[PDB]
RNA sequence: UCGUGCCUGGUGUCUUGG
């Protein structure tokens, strides 16, 4: 009447993506973790832009929008910050934000590549991804055009805006061989083999397995650089566990108060 | 112009309850749990965990409208078992799973890294 | 009791009209002792049969040996000893037609009992007396099991 | 010698409900017990089932005549 | 006060063409700038969501709200007096999905049933005894669809694939194909559902439901159908791809063979008329009998190639599944996609001699052949030759033309009708009179 | 001619030299009445059982029958002809960058799409329409699926996370005047 | 008494509308016309006139 | 009321950090056009802080 | 007058917008956007109720 | 040479040059 | 106007890859190898660089001053 | 320039692939 | 679309909620399949098919109308070299549950257009706005804060209803009341 | 509804059908009145439904085909009339507007 | 059409010989035959495409069109010559003139 | 703006891609739509059977 | 120590929406 007992197996670990295998768990748990990687892990991202001088060829909000989508190195700091909506400060705090600053003037003759290099942070850790390969192009300036703005980065998660999604792409997969027949091929031999297929080159799909659950969920979590690809995972497990703990608290209140 | 602000999917208003238990009347030992500011993330794992319970006759979840951020969880158990405690168990042991998974993932990391 | 019918049957054809659905096939059969004809859909996916297979088919009114006539709702959580524990394939359905060789004057000698297991049709057909247990809109169970002989 | 249909027409039902609901909203005495509702149409509907609507329908005939029908007299349809 | 959740409004798509073009709805407030409709209400409004807009009127009185509630509210409007048939049916991917849902080989586990029952409004809260218990508890399509069906309906219908020669032979009451829909006691016993059973036809299951049960219980029946089925369709899914457009390399050969035979056939008709042996088929000139023979040949050709297109399709095909559900499309739409497009007509004839004795400059003077007068011999999959591209356009222009003229003329006929019969009504006399009290009919409809 | 014309700009040769050399000819609709016209160079001028064997002219490319808005359709020949017409019409409503100097314009209404893309599947004749320089649309990863009903009847379900990333984001400029 | 709509405001919505407005042809035939023979795609538009680009309205 | 037409910053609640201008105000609430989104919101007047927009030195 | 201003008028307490499908409403429901609802009004008599 | 079966390349070169010489709006 | 910061579909950063991509087309590469050498595996992200039309280069010709 | 190179070295494949003209999905007119 | 496939955005789901391939490629747009069969826009499918080839081969595809070196078998054989289903179909996981969809979804890159008809320029609503000076009824138009017309056709539809109080409300009381 | 079981012999007197149909025919009133001119028209107006009624509610079909009990037949009669009366053209209806 | 010279011919069914032109039917067979024939014509143009319209509406139009003895046309030359009253007439056509 | 380079067009703040072919009239871009007509000086023959004429020749 | 408030455009034509 109780929980199943999952096992993990990291297959590939880089500074860009993680490949791991989860065994002995429900399909629902294995997918809910996928939802949380995308939408419910916190990161730091630009979310407030005060434009002082903008003379570029783009709009005002175009600049601000592009600044929003730049990933910021979050790992050490994001589980320390308050959400902005939760900080006691009347404006912004180092406890609830990181302040950014862009000041660029094209004086020279050649065109100016406004890159993420120009975003000057007040915190040495919450920078754009420059540490160790070009830089995110913001604008291009001509002879006499400029851009002055200050920006703030706050904590958020992908359920608000895609800007806080830490992932490139999450590659979820289960049952590489059609053992459950969860999917029904009209012509099962027209189909290329999975990456994970424990099958020979003779047969097309695994024989039908009547009594059987999904296990062995294959993941490929790819970082946008805002976190390490293995931190996205520990954070999502902690996020989902935290939603449930919170839920339980609210539940217990509901129970005892009826 | 009419768009909901994006914080409306997770942020509780003033007066809104997280969770809301309603005794169902049409069969004995049945409840309806109404979660606010939740979606298919939280509703699916609870459902699937509830299906593991042998004392649970029925378990399910719905999203009444994808524009309105709320789920309904209907639980029916055996007369010796309240859906209150069904629901409680299916969070308790599911947290126990995710904690054990987090622990196991951690060691697997530190083994991967030079090992 | 509540044993509306029983005989051994064999699979004379698996789907002689040609396989019309992927997970389901039209078994055609005759019975060993009462010489009943049978047509029966089965879940050929979870319970496969070939030609020339033998099975003991027990059409029942209830599942419980004492004949206590259950309600018609699903309850998995049940201690009471069932008929299903000695079978391999068990289904639940309605007899939706009974049809026969009645004349204007005299009675019938042969009946076709037609039942739907939630969509999976069956026609059991032969001696009216061996089929006297069936009445239209009654609920019924299939209880079949393959004979390894 | 009333010759008209003994049934409440859908149009009669509509305007009687509407009319009575208006009166209700204007602080009329109710002719039925309120189990704790507040909508004048809900009330009017309740009253209708009780055959307690204090209204008679004057039905005009093509010749120029008319027939008056109490609400409690004629057979309510829905 | 502001308009709020549970208010009545009366809601309209112009052009208003019939009584069912304006209907009373309950309001619900939602967070984005569109109006929202349940999709069975599309069919009466003739709506599209393709950039359609609709007008909302809010009644302004107790006396007017009540009137709409009792005369115009959507479920009151299910059966039109025009044709004594439902106006509202299950008409998109619910219909497509319901065919697929009610198939014989559709099996659901406890996790999917109990998930699907959440989307019933009318459920008594009891899980039905699964159609298979051992080796594993499995429900059915029909068995869950039996909970959706309200009350104790009884009806019989034929699914679209129903073979004519079935009702004669054996297996009459036990269909091999799971055609022959049977509802008893409000339970689905036999048959796949489609447009023939869930559509807008006299005696469809949604019609029986309205004659039998209320208008209210019938309202819950449409809503359940959509909600349960759309939810199931998250499991099953539906799609249409390239793969659903390929024949099977034998069919290609059959088509090409048929086509060549056809092209061959027409050459002899051309020879006979070119050597004066085509005798005028009584009731015709020479030039008419010719055109008839040709069109016969070509139409035969299209029909034959259409048949081998249908016969080639796997049961997993996605065009087929939308044709046999009646959701969208017809058997000729498959024919045109896979096998052949066909003969392109303008004004009922073949492509005219627009240039001097020829259709295009590419052709030759006095060219009556199939290619030369609009017979598209390719498929939409293969693509169209340049010439037959043009001809295809010529034909498809007709429809656009007729559309633009049909809108202007019919709208005036409808107006004149209404003005010559606006005051005609059923007096308490139970007689049908006009504005002058002149008796039209002694009884309505005799 | 192909060799001189391939090496144009690097030498002064041009379309008018094909005219002056008597290679290509402008034919009026009223003169097109009299041509015996081929539709490809090779395929119509080979040796079989005879169609004509008296061809006078050839088409340059049969896709030149199409117009401006119609020549942006990929595979128009795989379409029901009214569909091509609809697209012909809607293609004039497509947001893009409407002209290069739009930030100097004070036009009463204008729409500039944020991130317009070049088509991934183009016609050869959409080069000369300068469509790849000034495009009006985005290559979207389309699925064709009955996902959860909300696309059901000429509707589409869009990605919110893609829209957050600027997918189909636009500026609507409105402009006002007074003297 | 004059012809009307002969000059029109150039459509600056997209490049493809600019380009297409500049290459537009118009028919003098009045509206309120129940006749089809002027609205039909003639065999002889081949290569001259787009057999695809037309308004779906009354025009 | 005094601050109608003035530039304010939302300092509390879900909209923390959003700038706008007061379009209307009461004894307890204000309507603020947010500078960023195409929307006007109603907010408790105590959630606001005046920012102002001035230049000094006027010489 | 008779066609333009009498047999058909312009009316208050009315709205229009693009329609989108919504399978989660009942057949008798129209979902309305918040500003249409916040615009249009219903005169509702005051009662001790 | 009078027989290029290189034609879906050669063809679009005459197209390109037509369009280099005469614009799209040449008729105006 | 200017290369998007992220693949709209997946969310991978492509904003930094446009200069590099044109640099790999200064080298004699097929676009297919340019996209591969930059590491764009998905057919979402690969569309961003194939399909991006660089109009900021044209807008830059309209000098404000000098 | 490389598209000129690419298109000429590619379309000669329709002259070189001489052995296998077989596949179906394409048609063409053949009159009289 | 580029094929005559108009449609309104019916809902927006986030990337957590969209379906997904064996990698995390959610759709950008999901269109209902019922658009294709009646309309016979095969070119859309082909485009979605070739766009897939174009993105993986990393070279922009060719969709010239009358080409005949292009067909669907040829594209398909190319597609199958990149490790895809030859027909463009894929195996999607459902975004809510994570479970595979039993149908293989047709998915690929297609060019989409945003049309100028945004809803926030069409949404309109009225209660006691301005009045015409001549006859005291609501003005016309969205910009003039006008009212909807309750025309003749609407009027016939209420007579047919027998909703005569509503008829007199729309035609008297909610329009131009006078004494 | 009554669980007929069309395989047992029924208890429905062949005369209760003959006389119940006669009494039912009375209750289906379109033209009210006892006048000969009114009776004639009442008879006329309900001629086809009466034929139908008399052709499905036989004594022989009721016993060789339907096998209706007595309680089922009383239910039936009440049902028929209750339905017919609902199908009456409502006074006030704008039938010409519908016709148009 | 001629109808009367046709009916009179020998070996020609003077019972089942219909005319399609409803005006010939009015002149030769009289108003109650027009009513029947008009419904037959109007039912043909309706059901040809396979669609079905309820009899009430067909009976009703054919009744209104044949209620004053003369064939009453659904245009100003018919419905406004009927003695209906001026405020009815002026809504339809002829607005100034009938007032 | 004639025989004028991309550099010069950019320096005039005018588009190099702009086709031309339109008028500026009070700061509005106007296009003349090509009105079609029956060709001059060319004899035609038609059947206006709705008249005293079996055939009419026209010029 | 203060007390004032609904102004407010008509006409034509082309384009485009379902
Ligand atoms: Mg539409
Ligand atoms: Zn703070
Ligand atoms: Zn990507």
């Amino acid at each position: 009447p109780y929980a199943n007992q999952p096992t993990v197996r990291i297959t590939e670990l880089t500074d860009e993506n993680v490949k791991f295998i989860i065994e002995n768990t429900d399909l629902a748990v294995a997918n809910s973790i996928r939802r949380v990687f995308i939408a419910e892990v916190p990161i730091i991202a630009i979310d407030w832009v005060q434009i002082d001088a903008n003379s570029s060829v783009l709009h005002d909000e175009f600049i601000a929008h592009r600044l929003g989508l730049i990933p910021l190195t979050s790992d050490d700091i994001v589980d320390k910050l308050q959400y902005s909506r939760d900080c006691t400060c009347e404006e912004f705090c180092p406890e609830c934000s990181v302040e950014f600053t862009l000041d660029v003037r094209c004086n020279e003759d050649q065109t100016r590549h406004v890159t993420s290099r120009d975003l000057i942070s007040n915190s040495p850790r919450v920078i754009p991804v420059t540490s160790r390969q070009d830089d995110i192009l913001i604008v291009k300036l001509r002879k006499g055009q400029e851009l002055r703005l200050r920006a703030y980065a706050k904590k958020g998660f992908g359920k608000e805006h895609a800007k806080w999604n830490p992932t490139a792409g999450v590659a979820f997969e289960y049952d590489p061989d059609n053992a459950l027949r969860h999917t029904v091929y009209p012509k099962p031999e027209e189909w290329p083999k999975s990456e994970y297929s424990e099958l020979d080159e003779d047969e097309s799909q695994a024989p039908y397995d009547p009594n059987g659950k999904p296990e062995r969920f294959y993941y490929n979590v790819e970082s946008c650089g805002s976190l390490r690809p293995e931190t996205i995972v520990l954070s999502a497990l902690s996020g989902l566990k935290k939603k449930l703990s919170d839920l339980q608290t609210q539940l217990s209140h509901e129970i005892q108060s009826d | 112009m009419n768009a909901p602000p994006a914080f409306e999917s997770f942020l509780l208003f003033e007066g809104e309850k997280k969770i809301t238990i309603n005794k169902d009347t049409k069969v004995p030992n049945a409840c309806l749990f109404t979660i606010n500011k939740e979606d298919h993330t939280l509703g699916n794992i609870i459902k699937s965990q509830l299906l593991k319970d042998p004392q649970v006759l029925f378990a399910g979840y719905k999203v009444p409208h994808p524009l309105e951020h709320k789920i309904i969880i209907r639980v029916q158990t055996t007369p010796d078992y309240s859906p209150q405690e069904a629901f409680t168990n299916a969070i308790t042991d599911l947290i126990s799973e995710l904690s054990l998974l987090e622990e196991r993932f951690r060691v697997a990391i530190k083994d991967k890294q030079e090992g | 009791a509540g044993i509306l019918f029983e005989d051994i049957f064999d699979v004379k054809d698996i789907d002689p009209e040609g396989k019309k659905f992927d997970r389901v096939s039209r078994l055609h059969c005759e019975s060993e002792s009462f010489k009943m004809d049978l047509i029966l859909d089965v879940n050929i996916q979870i319970y496969p049969v070939d030609l020339g297979d033998k099975f003991r088919l027990v059409i029942a009114s209830t599942l419980y040996e004492d004949g206590t006539l259950d309600d018609g709702e699903y309850n998995p959580t049940d201690d009471r000893p069932s008929r299903a524990d000695q079978f391999e394939y068990v289904m639940y359905g309605k007899v939706y037609r009974i049809e026969g060789d009645e004349t204007s004057t005299e009675a019938a000698t042969r009946l076709s009992a037609y039942v739907s297991y939630g969509g999976l049709l069956m026609r059991l057909q032969g001696d009216a007396n061996n089929l006297h247990g069936f009445e239209v809109d009654s609920r019924v169970y299939l209880l079949m099991k393959k004979l390894a002989f | 010698k009333r010759i008209t249909t003994p049934y409440m027409t859908k149009y009669e039902r509509a305007r009687v409900l509407g009319t009575r609901a208006l009166q209700i909203a204007m602080c009329a005495p109710v002719m039925v017990e309120l189990e704790g509702e507040t909508d004048p149409l809900l009330i009017a509907m309740k009253e209708l089932k009780a055959r307690k609507i204090p209204i008679i329908i004057r039905r005009y005939l093509p010749d120029g005549s008319y027939e008056d029908w109490g609400v409690d007299e004629l057979i309510i349809s829905d | 006060r502001h308009m709020c959740d549970g208010d009545i409004v009366i809601f309209n798509r112009q052009p208003t063409l019939h009584k069912m073009s304006m209907m009373g709805h309950r309001v619900r407030i939602l967070p984005w700038s569109t109006f929202r409709l349940n999709l069975s209400v599309t069919t009466p409004y003739n709506a599209d969501f393709d950039g359609d807009e609709m007008n909302l009127h809010l009644p302004q009185s107790l006396e007017t709200r009540a009137e709409i509630q009792e005369l115009a509210m959507v479920p009151r409007m299910i059966v039109t007096p025009q044709s004594n048939r439902p106006v509202m049916g299950i008409v998109q991917d619910t219909l497509t999905a319901v065919r697929k849902f009610t198939k014989r080989d559709v099996f659901l586990e406890r996790g999917e049933v109990m998930n699907l029952l959440m989307f019933l409004s009318t459920w008594d809260g009891k899980v039905p005894q699964p159609a298979i218990l051992k080796p594993r508890p499995l429900w059915t399509g029909k068995q869950i669809f039996s909970l959706i069906i309200p009350g104790h309906i009884n009806c019989i219908r034929t699914h679209s694939t129903h073979p004519d020669d079935e009702d004669s032979g054996p297996y009459k009451h036990i269909s091999p194909g799971d055609t022959k829909v049977v509802v008893e006691n409000g339970e689905l016993i036999m048959g796949i559902l489609c447009k023939k059973s869930l559509g807008t036809s006299a005696g469809s299951l949604v019609h029986i439901s309205y004659l039998e049960m209320g208008h209210d219980i019938t309202r819950l029946f449409y809503s359940n159908i959509q909600t349960v089925i759309n939810n199931w369709l998250l499991i099953e899914g539906h799609t249409i791809g390239i793969g659903d457009s390929i024949a099977d390399s034998k069919t290609y050969q059959d088509i090409q063979n048929t086509i060549k035979k056809a092209k061959q056939d027409v050459i002899e008709v051309i020879e006979k008329a070119h050597n004066n042996e085509l005798e005028p088929t009584p009731g015709n000139t020479l030039r008419q009998t010719f055109e008839n023979q040709v069109n016969r040949i070509l139409n035969d050709a299209r029909d034959k190639t259409g048949s081998s297109a249908q016969k080639s399709l796997s049961e997993y095909n996605n065009f087929k599944s939308m044709v046999v559900s009646g959701a969208k499309g017809s058997k000729i739409n498959i024919s045109q996609v896979i096998a052949v497009v066909g003969q392109q007509n303008v004004e009922g004839k073949r492509i005219p001699f627009g240039f001097k004795h020829r259709t295009l400059p590419h052709f030759i003077k006095d060219d009556y052949g199939p290619e030369s007068r609009g017979f598209v011999e390719n498929s939409y999959l293969a693509g169209l030759t340049p010439t037959e591209f043009f001809f295809h356009a010529m034909g498809g222009r007709e429809g656009l033309i007729d559309t633009a003229v049909k809108t202007a003329e019919t709208g005036y006929i409808q107006r004149r009708l209404i003005k010559s019969m606006e005051s005609v009504m059923v007096k308490y006399d139970a007689t049908v009179r006009n504005s002058i009290n002149q008796v039209v009919q002694l009884r309505y409809g005799e | 001619h192909i060799d001189q014309l391939k090496e144009r700009e690097y030498n002064n040769y041009s379309w008018q030299d094909l005219v002056a050399s008597g290679v290509v000819e402008y034919i009026d609709t009223l003169e097109e009445e009299t041509v015996m016209l081929a539709m490809t160079p090779d395929d119509l001028q080979e040796k079989e059982v005879a169609y004509c064997s008296t061809y006078t002219h050839c088409e340059i490319h049969p896709s030149m029958i199409l117009g401006v808005c119609a020549s942006i359709i990929p595979f128009p020949d795989h379409n029901q002809s009214p569909r091509n017409t609809y697209q012909s019409a809607m293609g004039k409503q497509a947001m893009g960058v409407y002209i290069t100097n739009f930030h100097v314009r004070m036009d009463t209404l204008a729409h500039v799409l944020y991130y317009p893309q070049k088509p991934l599947v183009t016609t050869r004749s959409m080069e000369y329409l300068r469509f790849r320089e000034l495009p009006a649309g985005i290559n979207s990863i389309v699925a064709i699926a009955s996902y959860t009903g909300y696309n059901q009847e000429d509707s589409v379900i869009m990605n919110r996370s893609a829209v957050d990333r600027g997918f189909f984001r636009s500026v609507f400029y409105r402009s006002y005047k007074e003297q | 008494q004059a012809r009307a709509g002969v000059s029109q405001v150039l459509n600056r919505l997209t490049f493809a509308s600019t380009l297409s407005h500049l290459r537009r042809l118009n028919s003098p035939i009045g509206r309120d016309g129940k006749l089809a023979k002027p609205r039909q795609l003639h065999n002889t538009l081949w290569g001259m006139v787009c057999p695809a680009e037309t308004p779906e309205g009354h025009a | 009321n005094e601050l109608i037409g003035q530039t304010v910053r939302i300092s509390q609640g879900p909209y923390k950090g959003y700038i706008g201008v007061v379009k209307d105000a009461t004894e307890s609430t204000a309507r603020v056009e947010l500078h960023s989104t195409c929307q006007t919101i109603s907010v408790d007047r105590q959630r606001l802080t005046t920012v102002g927009s001035r230049r000094p030195g006027g010489m | 007058r008779v066609r333009g201003n009498l047999m058909g008028k312009r009316v208050d307490f009315s709205a229009r917008t693009v329609i989108t499908p919504d399978p989660n409403l009942s057949i008798d429901q129209v979902g309305v956007p918040r500003s249409i609802a916040a615009n249009m009004t219903f005169a509702e008599i005051v009662t001790p109720f | 040479e009078i027989t290029p079966d290189l034609w879906q390349e050669a063809c679009w070169i005459v197209i390109s040059s037509y369009f280099d010489e005469k614009g799209l709006v040449r008729q105006q | 106007m200017i290369i998007p910061v992220r693949c709209f579909t997946c969310g991978k950063i492509v904003g930094n890859k446009w200069e590099a991509y044109l640099g790999l087309l200064q080298a004699e590469y097929t676009e297919g190898d340019a996209l591969d050498a930059l590491g764009l595996k998905r057919y979402c992200c690969r569309r961003m660089l194939l399909a991006h039309v660089d109009l900021i280069e044209k807008l830059l010709n309209y000098a404000p001053l000098e | 320039e490389w598209n000129i190179v690419e298109s000429e070295k590619a379309l000669v494949a329709e002259s070189h692939n001489m052995k296998n003209q077989q596949m179906d999905p394409f048609t063409r007119r053949q009159c009289k | 679309s580029r094929h005559g496939q108009k449609g309104t955005c019916g809902i927006q789901y986030r990337q957590e909620d969209m379906p997904f391939t064996c990698e995390g490629i959610t759709p950008d747009i999901i269109i209902n399949p019922h658009a294709i069969p009646s309309r016979m826009t095969i070119g859309h499918l082909i485009e979605c098919l070739q766009g897939k080839v174009s993105a993986n081969k990393g070279e922009i595809g060719d969709a010239t109308p009358f080409n005949d070196a292009v067909n669907v078998q040829k594209i398909s054989n190319l597609l199958s070299d990149y490790g895809y289903h030859l027909r463009g179909n894929e195996v999607l996981y459902n975004g809510f549950t994570g479970r595979k969809i039993t149908s293989q979804i047709f998915i690929g890159p297609t060019y989409y257009q945003r049309l100028k008809h945004m809803v926030d320029d069409k949404i309109h609503s009225r209660a006691r706005g301005p009045i015409q000076i001549l006859n005291r009824q609501p003005m016309e138009g969205r910009s003039r804060d006008g009212g909807l017309r309750f025309g003749e056709m609407e009027r016939d539809c209420q007579i047919a209803h027998g909703a005569a109080q509503f008829l007199r409300e729309r035609l008297f009381e909610a329009s131009d009341p006078y004494q | 509804i009554f669980h007929i079981n069309p395989r047992l012999p029924s208890d429905l007197h062949p005369i209760k059908v003959v006389e119940g149909v006669k009494e039912l025919s009375k209750k289906l009133v379109i033209v009210n009145g006892d006048d000969p001119l009114s009776r004639q028209a009442q008879e006329n107006a309900t001629l086809l439904f009466n034929i139908h009624l008399r052709s499905t509610l036989c004594s022989r079909r009721m016993a060789e085909e339907f096998r209706l009990s007595g309680e089922a037949f009383d239910w039936l009669l009440g049902e028929i009339e209750s339905k017919f009366n609902q199908a009456i053209a409502h006074p006030g209806e704008m039938v010409g507007a519908l016709a148009a | 059409v001629s109808l009367m010279r046709v009916l009179s011919e020998k070996d020609v069914d003077p019972v089942r010989t219909t005319s399609n032109d409803i005006v010939e039917i009015f002149t030769v067979l009289g108003i109650e035959a027009v009513r029947k024939a008009l419904e037959r014509e109007l039912y043909h143009v309706i059901s040809f495409d396979g669609s079905y319209v309820n009899y009430r509406h067909l009976a009703l139009l054919c009744d209104t069109m044949t209620c004053r003895g003369h064939l009453m046309a659904i245009t100003r030359h018919g419905v406004n010559r009927q003695d209906t009253g001026p405020l009815m007439k002026c809504s339809f056509e002829e607005t100034v003139d009938v007032l | 703006l004639n025989g004028l380079t991309d550099r010069d067009l950019c320096e005039l703040n005018e588009c190099p891609l702009d086709p031309g072919g339109y008028f500026i009239i009070n700061g509005s871009e106007k296009v003349l739509i090509a009105q079609e007509k029956m060709a001059t000086n060319t004899v035609y023959v038609f059947a206006k059977k709705d008249s005293k004429y079996a055939y009419t020749g026209e010029c």
